[PDB]
This record gives structure tokens, C-alpha cells and sequence, in this order.
């Protein structure tokens, strides 16, 4: 066996509405990079430091907005890097960061918002 | 003398082996003698040139430390270390 | 594509070739081997071929002085007579020598790496004899055959230098007859008038225009007949001579090729393996599959003759990182150079370098990058200029250097086929570790390599202030430093092992180096866990930042000598372990040192750090090199070296400058070197350090005197590498005959070791059957005396 | 200074497989 | 040609062409009366000069 170089698994649109409508354990990080976008080569880094760093305790994916661009329009993204922060609990409010956030800052989110 | 070829050994063999089989042929009991005569001619030929091969020896066996500048010396000295001159002038 | 491949990835996808291909391939020519009364019948089944992982690990192999091998087995059918006599058992064919993941084979405990091959290519070429026209085919076995014209063609077929037949004679030898060749040529009278592998069909094809399929592997008669037809074609001029010598017309053979030809001797040994034992079991019966009609020598023996005796395998240079990576990327024309940064073996063994397109507006291409080789491009115009350049006019018509053809010439933009982006491109390893590169001559540029490759890893390295970043791929493909293989947090680290936790399992990683990560850190999987001897923090480490001044001092730099301070020696700053047990190797006198620059020198002096110069700010400098070696050498570019090196000491700043700043602006790297200068001066308040006047020298003091040496003197911080470490020959007759002093000359010739060695010369010749007599004359008597010989 | 190379950095290529672990993984080499 | 005709022949034998002088000198029976230096330094001779 070799281990996959990348933990931050890419998800269409349909499959991310069915991992939002499904029970959750753990709060869900959807990033809408885009891959001719030049924050996004540090984003899809400080994502990948994030997803080791919670292992199982975080559910990191990301959403290319080349392909679901309708999807994050519908998600009111204005703009990439762009991170939402979905509960397991589902009465909760998402949060939508915008910008380069620290890997601190997602760190804060997840551990005290979600 | 084998001192002094302590690939010619396996010519001076074969040369050996082919004069003491015409020996045996011309004793033991003519195209055949023939035959190992000429086998013993072209194996000397090729012993001689092989030698020809080994004429090379007058200039293989008749004829035939780092060093650091010193403003310090004088232009008819130089300096000898202590770890060589110990091996120089052993005697 | 997007970035600088992994140096031994040539060595890997080579040796994943050999595996993914060359098995099925060699495998696939062992034929059925029939007995000699043709009633018993062996083969193996290739399609069964299955390679058993080593079940020694590598650092047990080393250790146990034995080879890391996978083993092959395959089964065999054997029909012993008709019907149910047949067995078709599993058999174990042999060992293979697996690879290392960077690039190297344990052989009989010692790590080999296979060097590269450069060959002529397969395929047509004609040369201008003396006007001799003169083509050639070579076929991918080195098989030449040669065709001739030297006057009103009658063109010849040439076999021997007592063999030549005209070539409508060889076709008809070949079954084609005037019909065929008058169809199929271009020129048919002319012809009436005289009454190879998948390369080679590849080149052959390419250079005739032909369009035989692949699938005809051998050449055909109508190659010979299109050899001849442009044979025409370059008597009348109708085409173009090829220069053999040119890096277009040259193959590499890898790892892979080299390993599959091992592979074929081994099997064609197999094969009267089988044929002599089959023989035995058709003569003493014997038993059927004791395992089978094989032995494991002809593979095991076959690659492990190749590794100890094979000219191209060699015991990997273990120096230091950098020549543990330059060393699998030789390129030798024995069975030399270095592949370059970018450069990749295409499928059919060309070199291939990465070229950006410039497709302008109406294809719709994805990826920009081509690959070509040598023999490629040169029928597009390559830019290595910049748009950076506007007038009344536009960016279009902007004329550039280009090259095309072989040639070089300036083109506008507008023509421009492909840009020359990525700044290594043509540099190897060891040049594009020099920093201001573009500033040395490039004669020293080779020499400057090799003194890195000679560079010995020191007790505390430490990264160089100046570099050009690819200390970071070196550190990287070295496998020097312990690069993670999973990702994960990590659990413990100490001298003995590293250990990872993540995907909710373990990991444990012994060193066999020091841990970078603090016991906290979380991993991704390929970064870098702990570094090796002769890196830090992921970088090549082969020196020291030494403080430097360039001045004569009284001699003891006198043509490139050096002078160092007494603190180099306390400081265990050149302090390297030699293993045999160590030895705590300090520096000394005698011992070199080298710049990357080519600026090396030989240590004459040590100095007390009060007697050496010392600077403005009372620091005595660490060493004392000669300026008289910039100018012999050429090697401008390391008093930038020196000047930024000092900028960054005092801006805690390293730089990493890629070659030929220049690009952007005329002066780039003087602009670099003076403002990092001021801005170290003008934060640290040293206005010593960039001193208007003269920027990047200064006034420097005795040590002895205190009094200032009245020129400025140039200073740097730049980074110094220290380097790894009877016969009485006839041109020394010749001197000391010539001096007259022939007593030391019977000395040195004589009984320093008739002479003996005159007994032996007369003695050969005696064995000669010629009588070498000596003698000599009485003067008193007339006698002849005989010598003793 | 005492910055440590981020090798899974953008201008790094992919981190090189294990040689055992890549042949393993393409089937070409066989544990048991 | 000067050398392979200069009348010292071990100073052609050691040069060039060593057995072809060599057979020629043993036909001829010649006499190399020892002086020059090259053939002298191979008998470990104190140099004729």
C-alpha cells in the first residue's frame, strides 16, 4: 500500500448535499477554491495542515467553483478563499469565513463555534 | 625461470603440449605428424609476437605530500616534515 | 511540468519501465526447448511471472553484506512424453535486484547506482567522405551498414573493404527486382542507370519521410532502396549531411535498459541451462520438477557479474547529499557528463527538455509546457527574452534573441514559437547550486561543481546566507533527511527514532541525523521529519559562513593560500568525523577549502585571532583569501557572494537567488547586493558595511599594528566548503642529464631500487633467442672482458 | 534563518513513493 | 627517421619500432659501442656526458 498524498477530499455539489442532509458527528469545512485562483494554492495548504491536524475529528472537503460555480453562487460565496463551517449540530448557523483566515482562526471555529 | 612470470605461462604450455604430442606421434608406432608440426610452428609464432607483445619494458621496468608556500624560507630552502623525514633518513 | 522533477525520478521511472515492461519482454523471447530426440518439451509460462517481495529488508541486506532482491518465479510446463505426463509447476526463476527509492541497488552489501549511457541513435545518417557520400544505417544493436557514391552514383553496398555490391544487386539478393525498385524510387533511371528496433524504424521513418508501419521492426529492402533514393538526393544536393557528434543524434540508455539486456544474457543462459539438464534427465533419467529444469545461477549470478564488473554500475558516491544524487545522473560514453535540471529520457530515449508554448489566439490548449529534444528543438524559434521591452510601437513586433535552427539570431516577438522559462533549465545539479552563476566564467563552472562534490559534511552545519534554492530539492532527493511517510502527529523523538501517529495508526522511524520536529508538531506526509548530516532545515549544508577578507596578506596567501584564524579551531567549525572507530578530524594546515565559486585555496596559516585584520566593528576576520584569484579566475559573482553574505549576517536574512536576475534589469544583482547592503548598515548602524565611497569594501586594520591598510579591502561573510582528502619518470632523466648530475641520476635508476632490471631486459631478450652480449675493453690490455649479464 | 523547508510546499514535486510500497501498490510485486 | 637510424641501437629499440631494430642489429651482428645517453641509462651507466 502507499498513503494517499491528500486528505481534503474534492465533492460535487450533489454529494455535498447529501453529506449536509445526513447526520454528522463532526463539523464539516467545505472550501470553494478554485484552481486558477492564487490564495487558494496557500488555502488548499493550510487545509491540508488542518485536516491532519483533526484526523477524524473533522470533516474537510472542498468544492471547485470551475464546476459548481451556481452551487457557491446559491451559498452566497462572494469570493475565494472561502470556508464554511457547518455544525453537527443542525439547529446551528454556519459560519462563512472570507480571506486567507489563520489556520488559528479555523482552529478557534471548530473547537468554539461548532 | 618462473620468477620472472610468476598469459605467457598458458603459451609456454600449449607450446609444451603440442612438441611432446609430435614426440609421441613420431615415436609411438605422416599428415597427422605434419599437421602437429605446423600447430607447434604457429604456436611458437604467436609466443614470439607474446614477447613482442611484452617489447613496454624499458620504460615499464628500466626506466620508471602536498605541498605549502612558505614566504618563511629562504629561496635554497624548504621545509620537511617531521612525519616524512622520519621515513627519509631512516637509515 | 509545473515545477523541477525529483532528480532520481529518472532513475525511478526507469527501473518502473524495466518492471512494468521489460519482464513481460525478456520473458517473452524464451522459447520452448525441445530435447534431442524430440520427444520431450519445456516451457515457461510468461504469463504466470510473478516477483515475490524481498523478504530481507534493505538495512539488513547492508548490514548482512548480501543483495536487496526480489525474487521471480514463473511456471514451467514440461510434457515428459503425450498425454498426463505434464507437471506445470511453479518454479522460482531467480533473483532480481530491486531499487532503492533513490535510485540505488544493494549489491553484495554495497549501494551501486547504474550511470547512464549515452549511444549514437538508431536510425540513417549521411557523412561527406573525401565529395564521398556516404550513408549509414545503425540498427539499435550498434549493427552499422554502410552505402557509397564517389562518382556518377553507381551507388554501392559496402559489407567489407573487399566487399561491395551494387545495390540493385542486394535488392535482387533481397527478392526485389528492377520492376519493384523502378515503382518504388523517385529517380528510377538513375537507378536502371548502373547496369534496426522500434527506434531505428522510428528514426529511419523520420528521416526518410517513410511511412512503413511500427510493426516492422526489422529494416525492410525498401529501406535500403529509400536509403539509396536520398543517397541521390544528397549527391544532386536535394537534402542535407548529419553532424554525428551533435547531442541531437545521441540516446540514453537508463537503468532500464541496461537491466533488461542483463535480463536477456540471463535467460539465454537459462536456456543452456535447460538444454544441458534436459540432456542429463534424457541420458540418467533423473527426477521430473525437482522444482523444475532450473537453477537459480544464470539470473542471480547474471545481474550480481553485471553490478561488480559492468563499467556503467558503480559504487555509489556516499560523500556527501549532493554527490549521492549527481552520481545516478551521469551520463557516460564508455560500455562523460550530467543530466541537466529539467531534462527527462522520453519514450524513445531522447532527452527531453520542458519548453513554455506561445500558441496565441487560436487553440485551445490545456497544458503550455511541450517536452522537446535536441533534435526537436531546433525547428522552433526558442526565446529566452523577456516582454518587458515597449515602444510607439507594440509588444508584438518587439525583437528578442532567439534561437533557431542552430543558429542565433534576433526575431520579434510575433515569431516566436516557445520561451526558455524555467532559469535551470540547462544547468545541473552541482552549477545550479552557485549563486550568481552568470557572474564566473563558465570554463570554471565544471570546476566549481566538482569542488562541491568534494565537499565534506561537517560536525553543526549550516545553511548557506546565500544560495539559489536548490539546496531544498537537493536536501529533499538525497533521502538524507528522514522525510515522513505518513502523515500524522507526532508521539516521540529522540537520537534512536522518530514516531507518527495518525490515520489513528502508528508509524516508527528509526535514524540511522537529528529531529527537526518538536515532540507537538503535526506532520503532512511528505515533509521533512529530521535532518541529515550536511543539511539543515531541509537544506544542503556543505559549508560554513565564514567572515572573510580578500587581501595579500605577506605571502602565506600567495596564489590562492589562505590564512585562518585560530578560531576556526575552537570553534569545531571545519571539525569533521572520519569513520574507519572515529576520528575528530579538526582543520589544518594543508588542508583545502573551497568557495563555490572555484575560488578553492590551501590552507598555509593559522593565525591567533588577535593577528588576524580585523574590521571597523573589531571583529578579526576568519579568513584571509588572495584577490590576485578573482581576476585569474574569473569569479566576479563571489564578492556578491561576500557582500550579501555579510547583509544577510546582519539582516538575519538568507537569500535565494535563482540565476540570471539580470532578466529583469540590467545591473539586478548589484541593485540586490548594494540596497541589502545599506539596509544592513543603515539597521545595524555599521556604516562600515556599506561605505558610499566604495560600497561592499572598507578600511580593515592590523591585528599586529592597528594601524588601517590605506586601500579598502573587500569583506564578506560568504559560505566555504572544506574538501575531501615513486616513480623516477623519463622526463625527469631528462632534466637531471641535462643539469649534468648524472651520479644522482645512477642513483635514482640504480640501487635506489649491470642492474637487476638490465638482467632482466637482457635475460627477455636471451628468451628471445637473442644474445644481448656485454663487453668491455681493457684500455690497459686490449682484453675483452664479458660482463656479468 | 532556522526556517525549515516546507517540502509539500507548491514548488516541490509530489513526495516519491517507497519503491517497495509503489510496486506493491501497482501489483507488480507480490508479499504472499 | 633520424631516431631508427642513429647507430646507438638500443636508442632506436627503446624509441620505436623495437623489434624490427632489433632484428635488423641481431642479422647485422651490430656493435651499439655504448655512448650517448639514452642507451646508457638503461645499462645504469654514469652517462656518458
Amino acid at each position: 500500500f502507499v498513503r494517499e498524498d491528500y486528505l481534503v477530499r474534492k465533492l460535487t455539489a450533489e454529494e455535498l448535499q447529501e453529506l449536509v442532509k445526513g447526520e454528522r458527528k463532526v463539523p464539516l469545512i467545505v472550501d470553494f477554491y478554485a484552481t486558477w485562483c492564487g490564495p487558494c494554492i496557500l488555502m488548499a495548504q493550510e487545509l491540508e495542515m488542518l485536516a491532519v491536524e483533526y484526523e477524524s475529528n473533522a470533516m474537510i472537503v472542498k468544492v471547485d467553483t470551475d464546476d459548481e460555480y451556481e452551487f457557491a453562487r446559491d451559498m452566497q460565496v462572494r469570493g475565494l478563499p472561502t470556508l464554511f463551517f457547518i455544525s453537527p449540530d443542525p439547529s446551528k448557523d454556519a459560519i462563512r469565513t472570507e480571506g486567507l483566515i489563520p489556520l488559528q482562526m479555523m482552529r478557534d471555529i471548530i473547537d468554539n463555534d461548532m | 625461470p618462473p620468477e620472472l612470470r610468476p598469459d605467457i605461462n598458458e603459451l609456454y604450455r600449449r607450446v609444451i603440449y603440442r612438441n611432446n604430442t609430435l614426440t609421441d606421434l613420431l615415436t609411438t608406432s605422416g599428415e597427422l605428424v605434419m599437421c602437429q608440426e605446423k600447430l607447434v610452428q604457429e604456436a611458437v609464432d604467436t609466443l614470439l609476437d607474446s614477447f613482442s607483445d611484452v617489447i613496454g619494458r624499458f620504460r615499464e621496468t628500466l626506466l620508471g605530500s602536498v605541498i605549502v608556500v612558505g614566504p618563511s624560507l629562504s629561496l635554497h630552502r624548504c621545509g620537511l616534515p617531521r612525519e616524512i623525514a622520519i621515513e627519509l633518513f631512516q637509515t | 511540468t509545473s515545477t523541477i522533477p525529483g532528480f532520481n525520478q529518472i532513475q525511478f521511472e526507469g527501473f518502473y519501465r524495466f518492471i512494468d515492461q521489460g519482464l513481460i519482454e525478456e520473458l517473452s523471447k524464451f522459447p520452448k526447448i525441445e530435447d534431442i530426440d524430440h520427444e520431450i518439451e519445456f516451457q515457461l509460462f510468461v504469463e504466470t511471472y510473478q516477483l515475490v517481495e524481498p523478504l530481507i529488508k534493505e538495512r539488513d541486506a547492508v548490514y548482512e553484506s548480501l543483495t536487496y532482491s526480489s525474487e521471480l518465479y514463473v511456471s514451467a510446463g514440461l510434457i515428459w512424453k503425450t498425454n498426463r505426463n505434464m507437471q506445470e509447476q511453479r518454479i522460482f526463476i531467480g533473483n532480481i535486484p530491486l531499487m532503492n527509492s533513490l535510485g540505488t541497488s544493494i549489491v553484495n552489501g554495497i549501494y551501486r547506482v547504474v550511470i547512464n549511457q549515452i549511444l549514437q541513435s538508431p536510425g540513417i545518417y549521411y557523412q561527406s567522405e573525401l565529395s564521398v557520400y556516404t550513408g549509414t544505417i545503425i540498427s539499435d544493436w550498434g549493427g552499422r551498414l554502410e552505402l557509397e557514391i564517389d562518382k556518377k552514383a553507381r551507388i554501392w553496398a559496402r559489407v567489407s573493404r573487399k566487399q561491395k555490391i551494387s545495390i540493385l544487386v542486394l535488392s535482387s539478393a533481397m527478392g526485389s527486382n528492377l520492376r519493384e525498385i523502378l515503382e518504388n524510387v523517385c529517380y528510377p533511371e538513375i537507378f536502371l542507370s548502373f547496369l534496426l528496433g522500434r527506434i531505428g524504424r522510428r528514426n529511419i521513418n523520420w528521416r526518410l519521410n517513410l511511412n512503413i508501419p511500427q510493426n516492422n521492426i526489422f529494416l525492410l529492402p525498401r529501406d535500403i532502396l529509400a536509403a539509396a533514393d536520398h543517397l541521390i538526393g544528397m549527391k544532386f544536393g536535394m537534402g542535407t549531411l548529419d553532424d554525428m557528434n551533435h547531442l541531437k543524434n545521441k540516446r540514453i540508455r537508463s537503468v532500464a535498459d541496461l537491466l533488461q539486456d542483463q535480463l536477456g544474457l540471463a535467460l539465454a543462459r537459462l536456456e543452456n541451462v535447460v538444454k544441458g539438464t534436459i540432456g542429463g534427465a534424457i541420458r540418467h533419467k533423473l527426477i521430473p520438477t525437482p522444482q523444475n529444469l532450473v537453477t537459480s545461477t544464470p539470473l542471480t549470478t547474471t545481474y550480481e557479474s553485471f553490478f561488480g564488473l559492468h563499467p556503467l554500475s558503480q559504487v555509489l558516491d556516499r560523500t556527501n547529499p549532493l554527490t549521492q544524487i549527481v552520481h545516478g545522473r551521469k551520463l557516460s560514453y564508455l560500455g562523460i557528463g550530467s543530466l541537466s535540471i529539467h531534462a527527462r529520457i522520453g519514450d524513445w530515449g531522447s532527452l527531453e527538455s520542458p519548453f513554455y508554448e506561445l500558441v496565441e489566439k487560436s487553440k485551445k490548449a490545456q497544458i503550455r509546457m511541450l517536452f522537446l529534444s535536441p533534435s526537436q528543438d531546433e525547428y522552433y524559434m526558442i526565446a529566452a527574452g523577456n516582454s518587458l521591452a515597449l515602444n510607439r510601437g507594440i509588444q508584438e513586433e518587439q525583437v528578442v534573441p532567439a534561437r533557431y535552427r542552430q543558429e542565433f539570431l534576433t526575431i520579434a516577438w510575433e515569431e516566436v514559437h516557445l520561451r526558455s522559462i524555467f532559469p535551470f533549465q540547462y544547468f545541473s545539479i552541482g552549477a545550479s547550486l552557485i549563486p550568481f552563476i552568470e557572474h564566473n566564467d563558465a570554463n570554471r563552472a565544471l570546476m566549481s561543481s566538482n569542488m562541491q562534490r568534494q565537499a565534506v559534511p561537517l560536525s553543526r552545519s549550516e545553511k548557506c546566507i546565500v544560495g539559489t534554492g536548490l539546496e531544498r530539492q537537493v536536501a529533499l532527493d538525497s533521502g538524507v533527511p528522514a522525510i515522513a511517510e505518513h502523515e500524522g502527529k507526532i508521539l516521540y523523538t529522540d537520537t534512536e527514532k522518530i514516531i507518527l501517529s495518525g490515520n489513528e495508526n502508528t508509524l516508527s522511524i528509526p535514524l540511522i541525523q537529528k529531529p527537526q520536529v518538536r515532540r507537538g508538531k503535526c506532520i503532512k506526509k511528505g515533509q521533512i521529519l529530521a535532518d541529515g548530516a550536511a543539511t539543515v532545515g531541509g537544506e544542503l549544508a556543505l559549508g560554513k559562513n565564514i567572515l572573510v577578507a580578500y587581501m595579500p596578506w605577506e605571502g602565506y596567501n600567495f596564489e590562492d593560500a589562505v590564512l585562518i584564524s585560530e578560531c576556526l579551531v575552537y570553534g569545531d567549525i571545519y571539525t569533521s568525523f572520519h569513520i574507519r572507530i572515529s576520528q575528530k578530524r579538526e582543520i589544518k594546515v594543508g588542508d583545502k577549502v573551497a568557495g563555490r565559486h572555484g575560488n578553492k585555496g590551501i590552507i598555509s596559516k593559522i593565525l591567533p585571532r588577535q593577528d588576524m585584520p580585523y574590521l571597523q566593528d573589531g571583529r578579526p576576520v576568519d579568513m584571509v583569501f588572495n584577490p590576485l584569484g578573482v581576476p585569474s579566475r574569473m569569479n566576479v559573482g563571489q564578492i556578491f557572494e561576500c557582500s550579501l553574505g555579510l547583509a544577510g549576517s546582519l539582516l538575519d536574512r538568507h537569500y535565494r537567488i535563482a540565476p540570471f536576475d539580470e532578466r529583469y534589469e540590467q545591473e539586478a544583482s548589484r541593485k540586490l547586493v548594494f540596497s541589502e547592503l545599506y539596509e544592513a548598515s543603515k539597521q545595524t548602524a555599521n556604516p562600515w558595511v556599506f561605505e558610499p565611497e566604495y560600497p561592499g569594501k572598507s578600511r580593515i586594520f592590523d591585528g599586529r599594528t592597528g594601524d588601517p591598510f590605506e586601500q579598502p579591502v573587500i569583506i564578506g561573510k560568504p559560505y566555504i566548503l572544506k574538501l575531501i582528502h615513486q616513480r623516477v619518470g623519463e622526463m625527469e632523466v631528462w632534466a637531471l642529464e641535462g643539469f649534468g648530475v648524472a651520479h644522482i641520476l645512477q642513483e635514482m635508476l640504480t640501487y635506489k631500487s649491470a642492474p637487476e632490471s638490465f638482467r632482466l631486459l637482457v635475460r627477455e631478450l636471451r628468451s628471445l633467442a637473442l644474445e644481448l652480449n656485454h663487453f668491455l675493453v681493457s684500455e690497459k690490455n686490449f682484453q675483452i672482458n664479458r660482463k656479468e649479464v | 534563518p532556522d526556517a525549515v523547508m516546507d517540502f509539500r510546499g507548491p514548488d516541490f514535486h509530489e513526495p516519491t513513493p517507497n519503491m517497495l510500497s509503489y510496486l506493491k501498490e501497482n501489483c507488480k510485486v507480490i508479499s504472499r | 627517421r633520424a631516431s631508427l637510424n642513429t647507430q646507438s641501437f638500443i636508442s632506436e629499440a627503446s624509441f620505436q619500432e623495437t623489434a624490427r631494430v632489433l632484428a635488423k642489429a641481431a642479422l647485422r651482428g651490430r656493435i651499439d659501442w655504448l655512448k650517448g645517453l639514452k642507451e646508457n641509462v638503461v645499462l645504469g651507466g654514469v652517462i656518458p656526458a
